[PDB]
């Protein structure tokens, strides 16, 4: 019981530390399409 | 010759006006495009 019981929880340690990444990630992924957009601003001003 | 300066002056004066229409006509062309940056540089507010 003890031996599945750590098994348990460090497996819940891994659960939430993907997760982080995981969210992270999809934060990158707002970031770029921002950058896109900002990007889309420059063009602009290029052709301003 | 007084009929020529009066039109002479009517010839700087008429060039000088075209030209301030020419100019205001220019900054609405281009107030339209630095509207259209302003704009999406608040959608990279959204994007943020």
């Amino acid at each position: 019981i003890s031996q599945s019981e750590t098994y348990r929880r460090r497996r819940q340690e891994w659960e939430i530390q993907r997760n982080n990444a995981e969210a992270e990630l999809k934060q990158i992924d707002a970031q770029l399409k921002s950058l896109a957009v900002r990007r889309e601003a420059a063009v602009l001003q290029k052709t301003s | 010759t007084q009929f020529g300066s009066t039109l002479q002056n009517i010839i700087e004066r008429q060039d000088a006006e075209a030209l301030n229409a020419l100019l205001q006509n220019q900054a609405a062309e281009l107030i339209l495009t630095n509207l259209s940056i302003q704009d999406k540089t608040i959608e990279e507010l959204d994007a943020e």
